[PDB]
């Protein structure tokens, strides 16, 4: 897996769960999955989608896939593997 | 190793907005109370517990979102702002003022930037 478009939306909903829960294998890894999804999404709000959301969506690991997969969407960009 | 000490200082409920400012901010009383006269094997055996503490006392914690009280269950520091990051440094750090290492009137909670 390389890009976004290499994961189901499932699959990156896990990836979004284990952040959301701090479950990497210690917290060095915690930080690399927080700016993989920053690479993954390309979204400019980047991490804070995860710990600082905009407060017209609700804060868990599916409103946090929610608005990155209407983002890239809207913003002409690929999105998930079906 | 060493015994941690000193007293920290009372905070409100944005206490880690402060640390984005100039000063930092400070250790809260609170959590210096249950840390104090506590032995260490290293300041990152400290530090751990520093955040643990946070996780442990609802008015400290209460300001992180659900993502950042997982990170501070776990005794990791909670992810700062993004403007506040930098490098690869995307979590509140504990600097020394300068003076020792396991002094909590000698530490203040930073952002990276």
């Amino acid at each position: 897996k390389h890009s976004i478009s290499d994961y189901t939306e499932a699959e990156f909903l896990e990836f979004v769960k284990k952040i959301a829960r701090a479950e990497g294998a210690t917290e060095c890894d915690d930080n690399k999955l927080v700016r993989e999804f920053e690479r993954l999404t390309e979204h400019p709000d980047g991490s804070d989608l995860i710990y600082y959301p905009r407060d017209d969506r609700e804060d868990s690991p599916e409103g946090i896939v929610k608005e990155i997969k209407e983002w890239r969407a809207a913003n002409g960009k690929s999105g998930f593997k079906q | 190793p060493g015994k941690a000490t000193g007293k920290g200082k009372p905070v409100g409920d944005k206490w880690l907005d402060d640390a984005g400012k100039d000063s930092g901010a400070p250790i809260p009383d609170r959590i210096a109370d249950k840390l104090r006269d506590k032995e260490f094997k290293s300041f990152d055996d400290f530090r751990k517990a520093v955040w643990e503490e946070v996780s442990k006392d609802p008015e400290l914690s209460k300001n992180l979102n659900p993502s950042n009280k997982s990170s501070v269950s776990k005794g990791y520091s909670p992810f700062t702002p993004k403007n506040q990051q930098v490098g690869c440094r995307k979590v509140y750090e504990l600097h020394h003022d300068k003076g020792e290492v396991y002094d909590m009137d000698n530490i203040r909670v930073t952002t990276p930037k």
